[PDB]
């Protein structure tokens, strides 16, 4: 019953953050470059089909 | 002419308040010996600062 004679203000929250990196010695034929090249091909095909 | 005119006034107070606040900040960094690392998790506000 005391809530009829009382007012409450409540705040709560949290933030999570991670930053991580990965270096690799590559060439133009390396897997890291090939995947990005193939991603661009799919981007062009998706544009063409709309 | 002799006399007096006077009076009193009053105010009643029954205020009552409480407050709590908690915070923990746990940032973690990595750096190499002889190097330096800086980290910011927040914002920026504009300030007028001219010669």
């Amino acid at each position: 019953l005391g809530n009829l004679f009382k007012s409450t203000n409540f705040q709560s929250g949290n933030t999570d953050l991670v930053i991580l990196v990965t270096p690799r010695v590559v060439s133009a034929a390396s897997l890291e470059n090939i995947r990005q090249v193939s991603q661009a091909v799919e981007m062009k095909d998706e544009y063409r089909n709309t | 002419n002799f006399g007096i005119i006077t009076g009193v006034l009053s105010t009643i107070n029954f205020a009552l308040s409480n407050g709590d606040a908690y915070l923990i900040a746990n940032p973690q960094l990595s750096a190499r010996s002889g190097g330096r690392t800086d980290f910011l998790a927040g914002g920026q506000v504009p300030i007028l600062q001219a010669l």
